[PDB]
C-alpha cells in the first residue's frame, strides 16, 4: 500500500518526526518497519537508504540503541563516513552510545578542514549547525548560543533561513519582539511563497501590540492585519491566518473589519467541518468562545 | 537468367548475420553491465546521502 510511502516521505522532507509525541513517534517507529520489508516495490534505492537514515534517528531518538548500531553498520556500505549525513549520524551516535561529549573535538578540526572546499557548502553548514547543538549542551544553557550563531551567520551564511528561523524564536521565546520582526523578514526574503512565515509575522506583531501605546498598537494591528492577509492570500485552508485575521478584527471591530469578521467566520466555519482532522477543535474552540 | 539493374527484390546469398547479430549483442551486453555503475554511483553521489 503506496499511501504509506506518502506519509512516510511527506515527514522525511517535512522532518516532521521532530515533533512527535513518544506515543506517535512508537506508533511511526512500529509501522515504519512492515513497510519497510513488505512494501519494497517501486521504491528507489535513495528513498530506501533515506528511509534507513530516518529510522536511524527514530531509534537513536527511542529508548533502545543497539539497532541504532546495526543501522549505521547497514547504511555504512555506500558512500563510507565522509558524507555530510554520514558524519552527522556518526556524531550524533559516538554522543549518544556513552553520554562521551568527545565527538565535538573530532569534529571541530573537520569543520577547520573543510574550509577549503573539498565537500559543498552545505555539508559544512550543517556540520556547524550540528556543532552549535553539541555546544549548548556542553554549557547546558545560555543566550550566548544566539550569540553563536551570529558570529556563525553573519559573515558565512546568511543565506541559511534556518538559523534566522531559530534565531528569531529565541527572541520571542523570552527576549525583544523586534528583533524577531527582522529576522522573520528575511527569512521572508529567502522563501518568497512561505505561508507560516507571515502568520508567525503577524503573530510577533500582535504580541508587540499588547504592551504598546494606542496609536502605536492600531499601528501594529494595521500592520498584522497587512501581514495575515498574505497568509490568507497564499493558502485558503490555513487554520492560524483565518484564526488571527479574525482574532485582530473582533479586538478592532469596525465596519469593515467586520465585513472582514463574517468572512473570516466562514472560512474558519470552512475550516472546522471535519474534512479537516484534529485542526476542527482549535477552530471551533476559538469560533464558539467568544 | 539476367538481372540488368542489379538483384534489390532478393537481398544477397551473402548477408552477413552473425556480425549483425555480434553486434546487437555487443550493444545488450554493454548496456546491461554498465546501468548499475551510472545509477548507483551519480544517484548516490550526486544527494550525498
Amino acid at each position: 500500500k503506496d499511501l504509506v510511502r506518502e506519509k512516510l516521505l511527506t515527514i522525511m522532507n517535512t522532518k516532521a518526526y521532530t515533533q512527535f509525541n513518544p506515543e506517535q513517534l512508537l506508533q511511526l517507529e512500529n509501522e515504519m518497519k512492515i513497510y519497510m520489508k513488505s512494501g519494497d516495490s517501486a521504491l528507489t534505492e535513495g528513498n530506501y537508504f533515506f528511509l534507513m537514515e530516518m529510522l536511524f534517528y527514530v531509534l537513536v531518538y527511542r529508548n533502545q540503541d543497539v539497532d541504532a548500531q546495526v543501522v549505521y553498520n547497514t547504511l555504512r556500505d555506500r558512500l563510507g563516513e565522509n558524507s555530510y549525513k554520514m558524519v552527522i549520524m556518526k556524531a550524533t551516535l559516538l554522543q549518544i552510545n556513552g553520554n562521551d561529549k568527545g565527538a565535538i573535538e573530532y569534529l571541530e578540526n573537520l569543520l577547520n578542514d573543510d574550509l577549503e572546499y573539498e565537500t559543498d557548502f552545505v555539508t559544512y553548514v550543517s556540520i556547524a549547525k550540528k556543532l552549535i547543538a553539541i555546544k549548548t549542551t556542553s554549557k547546558n544553557l545560555s543566550q550566548e548560543s544566539v550569540l553563536k550563531e551570529v558570529v556563525a551567520l553573519t559573515d558565512k551564511f546568511p543565506l541559511d533561513a534556518e538559523l534566522w528561523w531559530y534565531a528569531s524564536e529565541i527572541y520571542f521565546e523570552m527576549g525583544q519582539f523586534e528583533k524577531a520582526c527582522y529576522c522573520l523578514e528575511q527569512v521572508l526574503c529567502i522563501t518568497p511563497f512561505n505561508y507560516a512565515c507571515f502568520g508567525r509575522l503577524s503573530e510577533t506583531l500582535y504580541y508587540e501590540a499588547l504592551r504598546s501605546k494606542k496609536q502605536t498598537k492600531t499601528e501594529l494591528l494595521e500592520k498584522a492585519l497587512k501581514n495575515a492577509l498574505r497568509s490568507v492570500e497564499l493558502s485558503e485552508l490555513y487554520l492560524k491566518g483565518w484564526a488571527l485575521v479574525n482574532i485582530i478584527s473582533r479586538e478592532l471591530g469596525r465596519n469593515k473589519q467586520n465585513d472582514l469578521i463574517k468572512l473570516s467566520a466562514s472560512k474558519l466555519k470552512e475550516i472546522s467541518a471535519k474534512s479537516n482532522n484534529k485542526d476542527k477543535i482549535t477552530a471551533e474552540l476559538i469560533l464558539n468562545k467568544i | 537468367r539476367i538481372t540488368p539493374s542489379g538483384q534489390f527484390d532478393l537481398m544477397s546469398p551473402t548477408f552477413e548475420k552473425g556480425k549483425l547479430l555480434i553486434t546487437i549483442f555487443v550493444l545488450l551486453v554493454i548496456t546491461y553491465f554498465i546501468r548499475p555503475s551510472v545509477s548507483n554511483k551519480k544517484l548516490k553521489s550526486q544527494w550525498l546521502i
